[PDB]
RNA sequence: CACCAUGUUCAA
RNA sequence: AUCCACUGCAGCGAAGGCGUUCUGCAAGUGCACGUCCGUCGAUCAAGAAUGAGAGUUCGGGGAGCAAAGAUGAUCAGACACCGUCGUAGUCCGGCCACUGUAAACGAUGCCGGCCAGGCCUUGGCAGAGCAAGAAUCCUAGACUCUGUCAGGGCCAACGAGAAAUCCACAGCCUGUGGGUUCAGGGGGGAGUACUGUCGCAAGGCUGAAACUUAAAGGAAUUGACGGAAUGGCACCA
RNA sequence: UCUGGUGCCAGCAGCUGCGGUAAUUCCAGCUCCGAGGGCGUAUACUAACAUUGCUGCUGUUAAAACACUUGUAGUCUGCCUAC
């Protein structure tokens, strides 16, 4: 019963590109999901999003503009060395040229290009492409 | 039975469509205008068309045969539905009696615009 | 695609839905393209049009027709009632 | 009808006076408070709209609203004006 | 090879409905899986109504009584006194008379 | 119609529109079409605003008078009420049509007689044209369907609010196109009502 | 109603955004007062903010006082000496004793008493884990009763 | 299915060590009874006295003899 | 002696129609083998190859009618690849009969890079998986000296799409020629599907050919 | 019919048979101890 | 709704 | 002894299961809510409580039906179907009797998220209505419409599947990871032997091996067949 | 799809199968194929095998959801606290 809003936020935003929806209701929020959904920003797989205040747990509407492909979640959140990066690279994503997994790094919630860049790994997170 | 072949059914229906101002409902009088068209390599096979041209002549005398085209009077049908009465049947329709149009109709022409129109009956349900 | 050097080597880039993002790849018989044409003030119209592709996909969901209608709010042709 | 695709945040009226007082876009009560009089006097009550336990005056002890499996229902008379 | 969606019976939310006996086999079979037909005949068949309306003195005809039978079956039993035949696998999708 | 005011409704084509009655639906919904439906009567009819009616006639003539060539249009029409009109907006526009049964296979079937490869079809009704659809969907041809308020739009990319189901109705919706289809390209004039009235187009009996 | 059965329900209250209505003028005091007289009269925690729901427009008393309804009883002694939860789990299994001890041959009443037992034991686990419980306390059978 | 979460090693481990044994040759090689049962007492070949022969009649669809001794 | 049925046979009997890529931005339904013939020859810029003919028997009383499966590839090495699969009742017709309907399902296949992007694409974009029956075969993007490490069927279609390094992973019953091959096509297929960041940008609409060549389409009839 | 191919007898008579063998067994081993 | 059991081995 | 008809794509119960009327006793779900607590939860080896029918135990009861048995037919046989009887049993009570199995099935573990459309139905709550006996008044737990929460289904896209089919899932799966428990590893031998444990017993749970074998199996297709149905037909009927 | 002998016999054959008087499979002759100073056989283990599945299996009907709740160990557990 409700592990991983993260996970179940992931899902949500996956089904919602799969069906092709244009944007998609996420419950609830949280730091974990607001840095995921910014490590997607960034490369631009995700539109805007923003947060609505229940006061209960925050709920997120995202603008889906049709380039994602796949979210997921890594569950558990294994660890992984720089060693291990070409290992899950390999294994998760669908080519070496985009897509990204997420790390949580000592750093903050990170990119694994940005983590192979600024020398650190972390904990998986998930993915997307 | 008799049930007829296609080799003379579909060949009484040309018959027709190309004769039908030569043939009668006489059997020995389609008999003796089929054996001077058509080209038939068998007298028996001649005598089974002009019998189903009868027939359907005869049919064509009761009423309308359905599945035949007789042109010059499927030309007739045709223009006659072509023919344009002077004023339409909706125009002098809604001169004489308006149109009757409903409670929430006049809402949605409210809502849009075209509320306060001529020639609306106001009616309910 | 380039190669290092901004040299194209993919042949025949395809084209996208214009509702959804997705690719029509070469078998889509289910996809459809438009013509949206152009009319000036006086109601006429000129040799102008605005192009829609839509995937088969969208045409089987039957999103198709509202896609349609925001594609043509966004292009300032359907009239919202107000 | 409308031509446009509701989107999630800003939501019609019409859709979200349907909704569940859970599944809303922002989860809110759906109930109010009265002010309410019984002729028998004069004093303002202040009620819940749906009452779990009978309602009485502070002083006339006269049941002004009952308690009902959803909304109160208030005895014949009662003048009731909700609040903001 | 599930052949029915509702298999055989019409017990759904249910765990266990009572088992009636067919009306002339006697085999106990579930209240939902019976071919059941409440039957209304008359006392008296065409061949007989006038001849007992001309003799009867409270009755004629549009007036004799009636019979209500209400004949549950086995499948066995529907099936050979062909109550039910057996359907084709798309008209078997058929609920209405 | 959007900054173009010229492609507005006039009182008058609202009038005979509400004549023919268009604006009415059937006590049967779809949740695509719900978009359309201003209304309902208390008898379960579903009032279906004609002003959408009027902007998506108006983009199906925008999209039919840039589709040049018109012999490449295809209207289709299975049910009585609506081949006279078909035949007509054949006969005023240049595209072609077909009778009333849709030979199977005909936008597949290249080895066929009736082969009809067009670019573009007008469907009366979906419910009833489910054959020309599904061809649709396997050749590629956009599809512009007059959708009723019980009308599966599953293929039909420009579905325009209609009645389909009335003999005056058809023909009043196939006139009001013709005629948008007319006035441009530069044939009919705004102003001059056009001299093809719309008795024409209603389905009349054989006798 | 989830936990001991296939039921799904949702029907929950749901409170306002707000966190004061700006009627209501009155005041912590007064409400601190209104709860003390109703806590000594017996009335649990549960139908003391219903009480003071229905009919004095005090909703949310946390929101006039902060203290939640708990915290103004603990804050002035009233508190009960366990639980309000345990003791109507206590009272609820009690009931269900005493009817199947004669009832003998119910066989639904004892399954519904396990079940109340177990949620019994549950709930005191956790009350004994935040120490609101002496470490000491046990559910028996044969001395609840004499609790109610 | 099967536990993830980051503490299941032991369960992992012990559910996979205990549905080995459903695999018959794992089951044959570790199971210490083909040393004691099989005449080959995990062997290749091994040296025998011919004590009869045998006539063996083929199973169907064959009729053969196939000609053994009893070693 | 091909007179042209089809808008697309009369463009590309008339060079209106440049090559494959003209018809595949479009998605246009082919339906005549001689379209592909025109723009890929016969000889030489398209390899023809038999996997199989397998016999299928229909039982009837009085005896039992065999009729064999061609399973024929279709492929020039430059990206383009066709299967097709065609029953008959001899063995030459069957033949026949799939060749053409594999150059009617030839279809382009997308190539990638492994790694770095130094000289042209080798592999296959992205990992594909594609589906018949139970066959599911996955085509892996391999680095530039790994070569194509599938299995017979899918070695000889990549070899035919001319992608020169992949790796595979078939989960099925690949033994079953038809659905083995069937999901490494339809991975194939899939290739173009999957979108990219190289394909994020706008698209650009061009006019397709039968409104490009709509006055000259508009002359035969 | 309603099911497929025992490839014996049917099984609720095997299992039958099983029983009545085990506890001829049972009889026989109560002799001995 | 009397009763109607059976068909050596491989081969096709 | 049992509660016909009403009795159902009805309800309830964790499942087994539950149907005449009045009534005692405790209980559950759902719904309504600005009530309280404040993470107290999910799944669960061991353990525990219910668990159809058969079966056993002690004391009653015995209508009807009915294993065994008797017995008349049928048959080549017929301690089989069919017929007439008939015992245990089925009914009640018991230290809170024992047992603890079923095609105990939805052959579909539980908790959580998302999942196009249309239709029927059960219980609330909310808002409306032309909407109800005696009368004509008057209200009324009836009826209609809409919304929503919870439940029971039906048919219809995408998806899934080996397919049948699934569809509030058997979808979201080689683009594979929300959490958790149980079970399976070709067919037999075999759910057997031995041992352990529970039981009065029957037996339950637990549970192999030697040896044997290339298929067993699942869905679907075409034909053949049917002492299956429907409809045509033949003096080789 | 060679030639002679054999005639469900002798025998071959890991599996499918071959042999019943016209054997592409036995016994041979000729010819040819493969590895080659090597080749075959038996046994064990590895890979094949995503047929032990952490990556990564399956459980409606193929093997397999405990009759059903409860419940301890075990496993897993909602949102929040620095420009
Ligand atoms: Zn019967």
């Amino acid at each position: 019963v409700r592990q991983s809003t993260l996970a179940d936020c992931l899902k949500c935003i996956s089904n919602a590109e799969k069906r092709g929806k244009r944007q998609v209701l996420v419950r609830p929020c949280s730091k974990t999901i607001l840095r995921f959904l910014r490590v997607m920003q960034k490369h631009g797989y995700i539109g805007d999003f923003e947060v609505v205040d229940n006061h209960r747990g925050n709920k997120i509407v995202i603008e889906l503009n049709g380039r994602l492909n796949k979210c997921g979640v890594i569950s558990p959140r294994y660890d992984i060395s720089l060693p291990q990066m070409e290992k899950w690279i390999t294994s998760l994503l669908p080519s070496r040229q985009f897509g990204f997994i997420v790390l949580t790094t000592s750093h903050g919630i990170m990119d694994h290009e940005e983590a192979r860049k600024k020398h650190t790994g972390g904990k998986i997170l998930g993915f997307f492409y | 039975g008799r049930v007829r072949t296609k080799t003379v059914k579909r060949a009484s229906k040309v018959i027709i469509e190309k004769y039908f101002q030569k043939l009668t409902q006489d059997f020995q009088t389609n008999k003796k205008v089929i054996c001077e068209i058509a080209i038939v390599p068998s007298t028996r096979l001649r005598n089974k068309i002009a019998g189903f041209t009868t027939k359907l002549m005869k049919r064509i005398a009761r009423g309308p045969v359905r599945g035949i085209s007789l042109k010059l009077q499927e030309e007739e049908r045709e223009k006659r539905m072509d023919f344009a009465p002077e004023v339409s049947q909706v125009d002098q329709q809604i001169m004489d009696q308006g149109v009757e149009v409903d409670e929430d109709t006049l809402a949605m022409l409210a809502a849009m615009d075209m509320a306060n129109i001529s020639h609306l009956k106001k009616v309910q349900v | 695609m380039l190669n290092d050097e901004g040299i194209n080597v993919d042949a025949y880039i395809p084209r996208k839905c214009s509702a959804t993002n997705q690719l029509i790849t070469a078998k889509d018989h289910a996809s459809v393209q438009f013509n949206v044409g152009l009319i000036d003030e006086n109601g006429a119209y000129i040799g102008e049009y605005k192009t829609i592709a839509f995937a088969g996909f969208l045409r089987r969901g039957a999103a198709s027709d509202q896609a349609l209608n925001r594609l043509m709010l966004a292009a300032n042709i359907l009239k919202e009632k107000g | 009808s409308t031509f446009k695709d509701s989107n999630l945040l800003f939501p019609p009226e019409a859709s979200e006076k349907r909704k569940h007082k859970l599944k809303r876009l922002v989860q809110g009560q759906n109930s109010f408070f009265m002010d309410v009089k019984c002729p028998s006097c004069w004093a303002i009550t202040i009620v819940f709209s749906h009452v779990a336990k009978v309602v009485v005056c502070s002083s006339c002890n006269t049941v002004l609203a009952q308690p009902t499996g959803g909304k109160a229902k208030l005895t014949e008379g009662c003048s009731f004006r909700k609040k903001p | 090879t599930v052949k029915r969606r509702n298999h055989g019976r019409n017990k759904k939310n249910r765990g266990h409905v009572c088992g009636i006996r067919c009306s002339n086999c006697g085999r106990m079979t579930p209240k939902d899986k019976a071919v059941k037909r409440f039957i209304v005949r008359n006392m008296v068949e065409t061949a007989a109504v006038r001849d007992i309306a001309d003799a009867s003195v409270y009755y004629t005809g549009y007036n004799l009584p009636k019979l209500y039978l209400k004949m549950q079956y086995c499948i066995s039993c529907a099936i050979h006194g062909r109550i039910v035949r057996v359907r084709s696998v798309e008209n078997r999708k058929i609920r209405s008379p | 119609s959007k900054g173009r005011p010229i492609l507005d409704p006039t009182e008058d084509d609202i009038r005979k529109l509400l004549a023919c009655k268009v604006h009415l639906g059937t006590k049967n919904l779809v949740k695509q079409m719900e978009r359309y439906v201003y209304a309902r009567r208390k008898d379960g009819i579903h009032v279906l605003d004609l002003h959408m009616t009027w902007q998506k006639l108006v983009l199906a003539a925008r999209v039919l008078v840039a589709i040049e060539n018109p012999a490449d249009v295809c209207a289709i029409s299975a049910r009585p009420y609506g081949q006279r009109a078909i035949l007509k907006f054949s006969q005023y526009t240049g595209a072609q049509y077909v009778a009333s049964r849709f030979t199977p296979g005909a936008l597949t079937n290249q080895i066929q007689d009736t082969f009809m490869q067009p670019r573009i079809l007008l469907i009366t009704d979906p419910r009833t044209d489910h054959q020309a659809i599904t061809e649709s969907a396997y050749g590629n041809v956009p599809v512009i369907a007059f959708c009723d308020t019980d009308s599966p739009l599953v293929y039909v990319d420009l579905a325009i609010p209609c009645n389909n189901r009335g003999q005056k109705a058809i023909g009043m919706l196939y006139w009001m196109l013709t005629r948008e289809i007319l006035r441009m390209r530069g044939t009919c004039p705004r102003a001059v009502p056009w001299e093809i009235k719309v008795d024409l187009f209603f389905y009349r009996d054989p006798e | 109603g989830r936990m001991h059965s296939k039921g799904k329900g949702i029907s929950n209250s749901c409170l306002p955004y707000r966190r004061a209505p700006s009627w209501l003028k009155t005041s912590s005091r007064e409400v601190v007062d209104q709860i003390c007289k109703l806590a000594k009269k017996g009335v649990p925690p549960a139908q003391i903010g219903i009480q003071l729901r229905d009919s004095h427009g005090i909703g949310s008393v946390k929101s006039i006082t902060g203290r939640k309804i708990l915290r103004v009883l603990k804050h002035n002694g009233l508190a009960p000496e366990i639980p309000e939860d345990l003791y109507h789990m206590i009272k609820k299994a009690v009931n269900v004793r005493k009817h199947l001890e004669k009832s003998r041959k119910d066989k639904d009443a004892k399954f519904r008493l396990v079940l109340v037992e177990s949620r019994i034991h549950r709930l005191a686990r956790y009350y004994k884990q935040t120490k609101q419980l002496p470490a000491t306390w046990k559910y028996e059978s044969s001395t609840a009763s004499a609790l109610v | 299915g099967k536990p993830h979460g980051i503490r299941t090693a032991r369960k992992l481990r012990s559910h996979r060590r205990e549905q080995r044994w459903a695999d018959k040759d794992y089951n044959k090689r570790n199971l210490g009874t083909t040393l004691k049962c099989s005449p080959f007492g995990g062997t290749s070949h091994v040296k025998g006295i011919v004590l009869e022969k045998v006539g063996v009649e083929a199973k169907q669809p064959n009729s053969a003899i196939r000609k053994c001794v009893r070693v | 002696e091909w007179i042209p049925v089809t808008k697309l046979g009369r463009l590309v009997k008339e060079a209106k129609l440049r090559k494959l890529e003209e018809i595949y931005l479009f998605s246009l339904p082919v339906k005549e083998y001689q379209i592909v013939d025109e723009f890929l020859p016969s000889p030489g810029k398209l390899k023809d190859e038999v996997m199989k003919i397998s016999p299928v028997q229909k039982q009837t009383k009085a005896g039992q009618r065999t009729r064999f499966k061609a399973y024929v590839v279709v492929g020039d090495c430059d990206g383009h690849v066709g299967l097709g699969v065609r029953c008959s009742k001899e063995v030459a017709t069957a033949i026949r009969a799939s060749i053409q309907a594999a150059k009617v399902a030839v279809i382009p296949v997308r190539r990638g890079y492994w790694g770095n992007k130094i000289g042209l694409p080798h592999t296959v974009p992205c990992k594909v998986t594609g589906k018949c029956g139970s066959c599911r075969v996955r085509l892996v993007p391999a680095p530039r000296g790994a070569g194509i490490v599938a299995a017979g069927v899918p070695k000889k279609l990549l070899q035919f799409a001319g992608v020169e390094d992949c790796f595979t992973q078939s989960i099925g019953q690949t033994r079953t020629l038809g659905n083995f091959v069937k999901a490494t096509f339809a991975a194939l297929s899939k290739t173009y599907g999957f979108l990219t960041p190289d394909l994020w940008p706008e698209t650009h609409f061009v006019k397709d050919p039968y409104q490009e060549h709509t006055d000259f389409l508009s002359q035969g009839l | 019919g309603s099911i497929s191919r025992p490839r014996g007898m049917r099984r609720k008579w095997r299992k039958k048979r099983m029983k009545r063998l085990q506890r001829r067994r049972r009889k026989m081993r109560q002799r001995s101890k």
